[PDB]
RNA sequence: GAACAAUAGUAAGCACAAUCAUAGCACAUAAAAACGUUAGGUCAAGGUGUAGCUUAUGGGUUGGAAAGAAAUGGGCUACA
RNA sequence: AAUGAGACA
């Protein structure tokens, strides 16, 4: 390591961009920061959920229009009227223990 | 014992389909991958969302077309164009069944931005492979 | 009710085109297809299954709209849109001596509603130092300044470039550096003289 | 509706996250760096402490875009050990098969 | 445009137009449901963006009174709309260009003051004297060729 | 929760019960037959609450040469269609 | 007998610019079956030897990905389900290849890729030096 | 080269030593437009403009 | 419900077998292993029968689940 | 190598 090595460590650095006056170990992650993507951008984060409130929406509502059957919901109405029919149904507001 | 994607045996009266009558370690030796894209090659992005569309497709196919559906989907995804070839039962009217081919094909071309092939195939009853 | 008409295989000529029934990519259909094939594990004791309602011909990536007829039809057509490599670079060492520079691009195709892949921006350029007007003193400073980008045995300099998003700024980021660390290692600046016997190649 | 409460707690974290991502960027490059003296490096600490509680990177959970499972879910696929299995075994899945060797 | 399936192919000219036009009403059927909830197909995965399967709008984008948002009645085939606002405009005291109120016109004498043919909502002079282009008409300060 | 749902045969299978250890060696004594009942033994494609009336699944496509519309239904005659069913 | 007659109407605008040389272009297509990576490969061949092309064809040896899963839902640690990804490869080299022909070997090739696959293109573009190199500039 | 944005900055203090790596990181950067770049050298400047009181008992002396 | 110098058994289905994978074969290892047994384990992967809650056994925010007297299992590092 | 089973047909 001699004073001519240094000009050309810092000559390279100048043109391909780097840093050229010297930095810490620990100062070099500011630059990090700023060079890669922040982790709560990446896609693979923030689209990480498909959004079932559209999936289930969408079914929703053509089922209703019918154009698309759903057997499962079918089974809980199928079931749901049952209990209605045998007395055990579920209470409006205020009716739990109040009374 | 294993029941992963099996069908029991139950005396000889229950039709069995070639997909069902393949245990799942036959996979790539007797029965081929009912979807196939890029997304699971070695080193290609995009699997999470191929997979999840996927999924919608073996829920919104069997039932646009209920009861009349043979068996499981094929999906073929090439360039970024999306082929669903499937197999019917002949229980519709043919009126019916070109309504739902183009209300299928306008929908999902709509709702996941890329254009939808949907190619039928129509067979009088359910093919049987084994017992029956 | 409806019945099945019978399928198109009977009135299929023996001599017709094949690649007008097949213009484009489509599946299996088993009536369009005269050919009778059979796949699927066979029974115990019995034949595999026909080629109608069978899902294992169908799963296939089918090759009948290339078929080798269809070929050479689809490639002569093609034959228009071309233009001929010039004779006189025949052999890869007058390339070199006529073109000195190479440049390595990648695009990248993918099943999906999308195309934009990051690896995509990456731009490698290749120079061969024998090809410049170096002088003894500038190849020597151009060494000891580009680093490692250089191979001592075969003499080529190797540029890579990702910071730019497109690979049309990489390209001209790339070409960049070439041109001004070439106008760099003709300048010898006053300190160059404080040289080490240490520092020294030979 | 997403399948659990969990889960829409996690898209509410997510959402927070984002709109934060930059500011948090910003007053965090100040932290990590021992260039700039320390009075100004302690009131950036009070900064990036006052933000919300959820718009922490940290606090986001992968979990199954399926089931919501908290753990044992491969990354890849974003499915829970459960449902990639019962696709694959299927063969819903391309490329994928029972490892022999 | 029909399936290559026997069950599916037409065996006479009648079925040509049943067949055919039943997967016509299939696209209008489903076109309907995109314009009836377009917040469920505002996501976008499109890389090159697609501007011709993003869910379009008929509704006016903007309830204020404005020359800006009457224009954009006119453009979407509103008349009912177009007539409306343009009578506040009118009583609100703000001057209209006279482009705006030939293009007004255009759109109301074409379809006779009515609205034009849309999915869901021969003998005789169709022209009525009592119809609104020519009221219109007579009110223009400035009339020119067109 | 649209991914949550499973199909009418993989209810049925389970909500019966008729495959457990239970039906073994006596060990179940309900002496009740649990009656499974096929939910999709009415149905009319196109049909729904909201009452659309889309012409080709239960209209005619051609109505007097002419071809329908998508058309809803009144309130008093979606009401009687349902007392129907 | 009846045919349509000059169903043919494609331009090629030839304009001044200079075409774009290639040193060579490499495509290397990656899929899950053999069988489809060799029916394309000898399309590819046929194709690329009627234009004129002079390819070479070789087979980057493969790689293999494995992982494992635990087997039952609840404890059970002992027992275990594996699972693997075949990918397989296949290369074809272009050398000589001009930038016009260049343009539609390429997107013929790209619109007849089985659904299974998929592939990258590394070209090597050779041009002269630039302008500040070649004109003498200190 | 983002070097014009930093016109108004102390040539000499640490702030120089600490922007120069941030626009250094910057340059490195491909996932981010120019306009967004020139988002965070306005923040930064905003941030100093706000604290200046702050830099005063630091014990250099910052333009 | 079997006697091969044969005395009531017969041909198919599932399993074993064969085949396939671990880039030659072979061997070896993987993989496979039916019908049943232990009301074996899992309502907390998810779904769901029946029973229960509904201004509360539901939802959100903040802070906190310490600690090892002692006993034992499986491991790493050693006692050169 | 002395002992063990309850509300399973
Ligand atoms: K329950
Ligand atoms: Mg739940
Ligand atoms: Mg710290
Ligand atoms: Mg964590
Ligand atoms: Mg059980
Ligand atoms: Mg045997
Ligand atoms: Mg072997
Ligand atoms: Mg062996
Ligand atoms: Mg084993
Ligand atoms: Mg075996
Ligand atoms: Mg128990
Ligand atoms: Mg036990
Ligand atoms: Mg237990
Ligand atoms: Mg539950
Ligand atoms: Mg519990
Ligand atoms: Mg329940
Ligand atoms: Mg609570
Ligand atoms: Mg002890
Ligand atoms: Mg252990
Ligand atoms: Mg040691
Ligand atoms: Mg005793």
């Amino acid at each position: 390591l001699s004073e001519y090595a240094v000009r050309m460590s810092r000559l390279s650095a100048r043109l391909f961009g780097e840093v050229a006056r010297p930095t810490d170990s620990k100062s070099m992650k500011v630059v990090k920061l700023f060079s890669e993507q922040p982790l709560a951008k990446r896609k693979e984060t923030y689209d990480w959920y498909p959004n079932h409130n559209t999936y289930f929406a969408l079914m929703g509502t053509l089922r209703f229009l019918g154009l698309y059957r759903d057997e499962h919901q079918d089974f809980r109405d199928e079931q749901l009227r049952l209990k209605k029919l045998r007395g055990k149904g579920k209470p409006r507001k205020g009716e739990g223990k109040r009374a | 014992k294993n029941r992963a994607a099996r069908v029991r045996v139950s005396k000889g009266d229950k039709p069995v389909t070639y997909e069902e009558a393949h245990a799942p370690h036959y996979i790539a030796h007797r029965k081929g991958w009912l979807s196939l894209h890029t997304g699971n090659l070695d080193g290609e992005d995009h699997a999470a969302e191929r997979t999840v569309e996927d999924v919608f497709l073996r829920k919104f196919m069997l039932g646009t077309f209920p009861g009349c559906l043979a068996d499981q989907l094929v999906l073929k995804r090439r360039a970024n164009q999306l082929e669903i070839c499937a197999l019917v039962l002949r229980q519709l009217p043919p009126h019916k069944f070109y309504f739902l081919v183009g209300y299928s094909e306008t929908l999902l071309s709509h709702f996941y931005k890329c254009p939808v092939h949907l190619h039928l195939q129509t067979v009088p009853s359910k093919v049987v492979y084994k017992y029956i | 009710r409806r019945k099945a008409l019978p399928p198109r295989t009977e009135k299929m000529a023996v001599d017709q085109d094949w690649p007008s029934v097949y213009p484009v990519a489509a599946p299996f259909k088993p009536s369009a297809v005269p050919l009778p094939v059979r796949m699927g594990y066979p029974v115990k004791r019995g034949v595999p299954m026909a080629k109608e309602g069978n899902l294992e011909l169908l799963k296939i990536p089918n090759f009948l709209h290339l078929t080798p007829v269809a070929i050479k039809r689809h490639c002569e057509a093609l034959k228009d849109f071309c233009t001929e490599w010039p004779a006189a670079l025949d052999s890869d060492e007058k390339c070199e001596k006529h073109f000195p520079i190479e440049i390595d691009t990648a695009d990248y195709v993918s099943a999906g509603p999308s195309i934009r892949n990051p690896k995509a921006r990456v731009v490698t350029l290749r120079v061969k130092l024998s090809s410049l007007n170096l002088d003894d003193h500038a190849k020597k400073k151009l060494i000891k300044l580009v680093g490692d980008r250089y191979c001592k045995s075969t003499d080529v300099l190797t540029i890579k470039t990702d910071r730019c998003p497109l690979k049309r700024q990489n390209y001209d980021y790339a070409v960049y550096l070439l041109t001004v660390l070439y106008h760099e290692s003709w300048k010898t600046e006053e300190w160059e003289k404080k040289k080490t016997e240490a520092d020294m190649e030979e | 509706y997403y399948v659990d409460w969990k889960m829409l707690r996690d898209v509410k974290r997510r959402k927070m996250a984002y709109e934060y991502a930059d500011e948090r960027l910003r007053i965090n490059s100040l932290r990590k760096n021992t260039i700039l003296p320390k009075d100004l490096q302690e009131v950036a600490d009070e900064e990036i402490a006052s933000l919300p509680r959820d718009s922490c990177p940290v606090r986001i959970r992968n979990r199954c875009v399926m089931t919501s499972r908290p753990r044992g879910v491969k990354r890849r696929w974003r499915l829970s050990r459960i449902v990639f299995r019962h696709l694959a075994d299927h063969g819903q899945l391309s490329g994928v098969q029972r490892a022999m060797w | 445009v029909f399936q290559d399936d026997p069950y599916l192919i037409p065996t006479s000219s009648v079925e040509s137009h049943s067949f055919l036009l039943a997967k016509k009403s299939g696209e209008n059927a489903a076109k309907f449901i995109i314009n009836s909830y377009p917040k469920y197909f505002q996501k976008d995965i499109a890389e090159p963006h697609i501007p011709c399967l993003m869910p379009e709008y008929f509704e006016p984008q903007i309830e204020d009174v404005s020359e800006a948002a009457l224009q954009e009645r006119i453009k979407l085939r509103k008349v009912k709309a177009s007539v409306d606002m343009f009578d506040q405009l009118l009583q609100a005291g703000t001057t209209v260009s006279l482009e705006t109120t030939n293009s007004l016109l255009d759109l109301l004498c074409y379809y006779g003051n009515q609205e034009p043919s849309a999915n869901y909502n021969h003998l005789g002079v169709t022209w009525r004297t009592k119809n609104n282009a020519e009221r219109i008409f007579a009110l223009m300060p400035e009339k020119n060729a067109h | 929760s649209f991914f949550t749902k499973l199909t009418a045969d993989e209810l049925w299978k389970g909500a019966l019960a008729e495959s457990g250890a239970g039906a073994r060696k006596g060990r179940g004594k309900r002496t009740k037959k649990k009656r499974r009942k096929d939910l999709n033994r009415g149905q009319i494609i196109g049909e729904g609450r909201h009452g659309f009336l889309w012409p080709g699944l239960n209209i005619p496509l051609m109505r007097n040469g002419a071809v329908q519309t998508i058309a809803q239904r009144s309130k008093e005659d979606q009401e009687k269609v349902e007392a129907d069913m | 007998v009846d045919v349509p007659k000059d169903m043919t109407k494609p331009e090629i605008t030839i304009s001044d610019e200079p075409d774009t040389l290639y040193k060579r272009l490499s495509v290397l297509v990656k899929g899950h079956d053999k069988a489809v990576l060799d029916s394309y490969e000898y399309f590819a061949v046929l194709a690329a030897k009627e234009l004129g092309i002079s390819i070479k064809v070789h087979e980057p040896p493969r790689k293999i990905e494995r992982f494992t899963l635990l087997k039952s839902v609840h404890i059970f640690k002992k027992h275990r389900v594996q699972y693997e990804m075949r990918t397989l490869y296949r290369c074809l080299e272009l050398e000589h290849l001009t930038g016009s022909t260049a343009d539609v070997y390429l997107e013929y090739i790209q619109r007849n890729l089985p659904e299974g696959v998929a592939m990258e293109v590394t070209k090597t573009k050779l041009e002269q030096l630039p302008e500040h190199i070649r004109k003498p500039i200190w | 080269f983002l070097d014009k944005y930093l016109q108004d900055f102390p040539k000499q203090g640490p702030i120089r030593h600490f922007m120069e790596l941030v626009t250094c990181g910057l340059s490195k950067n491909p996932y981010l437009s120019v306009k967004q770049k020139v988002e965070h050298i306005e923040w930064f400047r905003n941030y100093f403009n706000e604290k200046r009181v702050i830099l005063k008992e630091s014990g250099i002396q910052l333009n």
